[PDB]
Formats: C-alpha cells, structure tokens, sequence
C-alpha cells in the first residue's frame, strides 16, 4: 500500500561505482541433474548495466532478471538466471558490462563451488531523446519483493511478484496502479526541475531515486520510519528518524526543504509511515503467514559456508573476506566468507553456531 | 594463443558503407563467438557465434550487418548510413568455447 500524496506536494523546489559479480548456481551442482545459473550484480551505479550469460563461448538465449532494486547507500543490484542442465563438458560464465569498465568482464562459474518491514524503491532515470524517463518502482516485505512496475511494460498496471498480494482485488490494484503512475509524473517532473537547479545539459542521463517504509518489531509495533531521497547516486533530501524534520545535503535540498517545512510535507508523510504503513504491513504479515513468518535457519559446513537461509540478515565472523549476500532466486539467500572458528548469527538459530 | 586480424576502417563520408573484417588465428576448434564492440566504456556493436545467432546493439540495429565465413573464423561487419555519431575505434573480439575472450588491437573509423 503505497503513499497517497497530491503531485505538488512532494515538488522540488529549486559518483559512479563499479558492479561485484558473482557467478553461481541455485543449488550444488549436479550433472544431469536441472538448476539455475545465476549472475548477481551489486553496489553499482547508474544503474544502466549489461549482463550476459554464457555456455561454451556464446549467449544464452532466454535469460531473465529481476526488478531493479537498490540498497541503502543507492548502490543497485540485479539477479540474472536462467534455467540449465549442467553437464561435465559444458561451461559457463557471466559478462558485465557498465560505464566504469574499460572492457567488458567475464566471471567464470566454478563448478566446484522477530523484527519486520515494508519497503518501497522507486528509481527513474532520464533518457534524453529517446522519451520519458525509465520508471521501475518495486515493493518489499522483509526481503520478499511482492509487487513491481515497470514504465517500459506493457501492461502499464502495478503487478504482483508474490502468492499472497495476487489475492487482493481489483479496487487494491487500481488504487496502486493510480498511486504508482503519480511516483511516477512526480519523478519526471523532479529530473526536469533538478537539471536546471545544477545547470546541467539537456543531453546527459540522471537518475532520481525515492525510498520509504516502516519498521516494526516482533509486536508488530511501530519502530522506525523512512523518507529518503536522492540524485545521481548522492544524498539530497532525507527524513530524519523523528519524522518531524529534513536533512539537506546542499544548496539545491535547502530550498527544497524550506519548501517543504512552510507546506507541511513531513506531517503528511509521519501520518502514512506510523499509521497506513503500519496497518498494511500487519495485513501483509498476515495474508502471507506461510511465506513472510517463516524462517529458513542457514544449512552450513579456510572458507565457512551458508545457504537457503531467509531472511538475509546475517553475520559471519572469523576467529578475512566475506562476499555480500546473495539470493539464490528460489527466495532464500546464501554467503560465505574467507585455532580458527567461524562465527555465525542468524535470527533463524537458536544461539549463535561455531564451525571450527 | 589466438590472434585476431582485423581490417577495413579508415574515412568514410556520413551516409557511407564500409565494410570490417576479422581473422582468427590458430584452430578453428579454439573461437566460438566473434564480434566487435566500440570505443570510456566499449559498447557493443554484433556479434555472431558459430552456429549464425547474431545479436546486436540498439544504436546499430537495422543499418549494421554481420556475418560469418562457414569455413574459417572469420566475421564481416557490414556497416551502412554511417553518422558521425558511429565515429569510434573499432574493437574485435572472440569467445572461446572457455569463455575466454580474445580483441583485437582496434581500426579507427571516422565519418566526416
């Protein structure tokens, strides 16, 4: 359930980073045996990214990925995968290309190897010329994405992406394809306004970027809310912890933060996050008992591993390099990391585990 | 191990053709995917695998060609329309069946 503001309320008033691969299969491989390939990109930006999957030289052909999402310091992230047969001849890898990359890179698969939240991203990113801006909007449960939009779609509608939302009827989706498309012209209308502000050229692609949700804990209380926003990657204007007050983090945010202090943008905002938010997410909580109250405790066994546990959060300790948390596109996430102990804390173990 | 000779750049007037080659050397049994990308970032511009699939980049699409010779490894790039926006320098690259990736050294095209 998403926010319900008028356009002119939230109106604006007035750093590349390179992608982690990881190449991998979504269960321990076994010849003969079906799986999935899976290419993870993350902590990259902008967000314009390449990514092929290979089998002895070429492409793959049908390849999927999942919606564009981004992380909290605005770093974007994408699942690619595909399903495949994995045979003793045959291999695989994954190429990336983005703006940061001299040439393209190629990662070769290795064969041989409480608390809850809602959360909505929404990134648009100006295409000058070729149209309107491109406008992917994604919600989240915990670490369960459940809707989606997509402006180069075809169906122009919010569309669901878990079990539980699909059965919500079509006043839910009207309501959040009206409320999606006004994120929507909101975010155009702030690309076209923020290049003027920095005096930029009608030329170049920017990107602008909008998150918010709520927290809650194992009461289903009310603990935390968000507001936060941003412009090629960098901190503009964000809502601080109280909900009462803006941090700025230039000139351009400061007027748009005075702007919005004399309208009375962040009142509107603290009633969505500790009143509707709150009252959706418990009926999401609810609607997708199986799924969202579950947890998946990490099957584990110098390199300590962990896999098919849910939620993500998790923390590995050598008593050293870690790789980030990666999903294994079947909704369960996996890690691992490199007289020595390996400390593993999940909120799915009843005590901490050591593996020695 | 593989080395890749490429030819055909140079100067071309906007509205032009020109026509790039590339050839591998060593055995035909070590390159499998052969095309070119374009330069920083290097985009892709086609390329072809063994069996024909051709795949190509958004800004080429409809006026540059691709093919293949059955015989050898060697790819043609048949460029039309050129813009002076297709000014660049020419990369070729191949695949090995290890998804090993091999280029070239570049030829320079310019449209005036």
């Amino acid at each position: 359930y998403m926010l319900d503001l008028q356009p002119e309320t939230t109106d604006l008033g007035c750093i590349q980073r390179t992608p982690k691969i990881q190449v991998y299969s979504r269960h321990p491989a076994e010849n003969g045996k079906s799986n999935f390939l899976n290419c993870y990109v993350s902590g990259f930006h902008p967000s314009d990214i390449e990514v092929d999957l290979l089998k002895n030289g070429e492409r793959i052909e049908k390849v999927e990925h999942s919606d564009l999402s981004f992380s909290k310091d605005w770093s974007f992230y994408l699942l690619y995968y595909t399903e495949f047969t994995p045979t003793e001849k045959d291999e695989y890898a994954c190429r990336v290309n983005h703006v940061t990359l001299s040439q393209p890179k190629i990662v070769k698969w290795d064969r041989d190897m409480g608390s809850h939240s809602m959360r909505y991203f929404f990134t648009s990113v100006s295409r000058p010329g070729r149209g309107e801006p491109r406008f992917i909007a994604v919600g989240y449960v915990d670490d369960t994405q459940f809707v989606r939009f997509d402006s180069d779609a075809a169906s122009q509608r919010m569309e669901p992406r878990a079990p539980w939302i699909e059965q919500e009827g079509p006043e839910y989706w009207d309501g959040e394809t009206r409320k999606v498309k006004a994120h929507s012209q909101t975010l155009r209308v702030d690309l076209g306004t923020l290049r003027g502000c920095y005096n930029q050229s009608e030329a170049g692609s920017h990107t602008v970027q909008r998150m918010y949700g709520c927290d809650v804990g194992s009461d289903w209380r009310f603990l935390r809310g968000y507001h936060q926003y941003a412009y090629d990657g960098k901190d503009y204007i964000a809502l601080k912890e109280d909900l009462r007050s803006w941090t700025a983090a230039d000139m351009a945010a400061q007027t748009t933060k005075h702007k919005w202090e004399a309208a009375h943008v962040a009142e509107q905002l603290r009633a969505y996050l500790e009143g509707t938010c709150v009252e959706w997410l418990r009926r999401y909580l609810e609607n997708g008992k199986e799924t969202l109250q579950r947890t998946d405790a990490p099957k584990t066994h110098l390199r300590c591993w962990a896999l098919s546990f849910y939620p993500a959060e998790i923390t590995l300790t050598w008593q050293t390099e870690l790789v980030e948390t990666r999903p294994a596109g079947d909704g369960t996430f996996q890690k691992w990391a490199a007289r020595y102990t390996c400390h593993v804390q999940h909120e799915g173990l009843p005590k901490p585990l050591t593996l020695r | 191990e593989v080395k890749l000779v490429e030819s055909g750049g140079g100067l071309v007037q906007p509205g032009g053709s020109l026509r790039l080659s590339c050839a591998a050397s060593g055995s035909i049994f070590s390159i499998n995917t052969m095309g070119w990308y374009r330069q920083k970032q290097r985009d892709l511009v086609a390329d072809i695998s063994s069996g024909g699939s051709t795949k190509y980049g958004d800004s080429v699409k409809g006026r540059f060609t691709i093919s293949r010779d059955n015989t050898k490894n060697t790819v043609y790039l048949q460029m039309n329309s050129l813009k002076p926006e297709d000014t660049a320098v020419y990369y070729c690259y191949g695949l090995s069946y290890s998804n090993d990736d091999y280029w070239g050294q570049g030829t320079q095209v310019t449209v005036s």
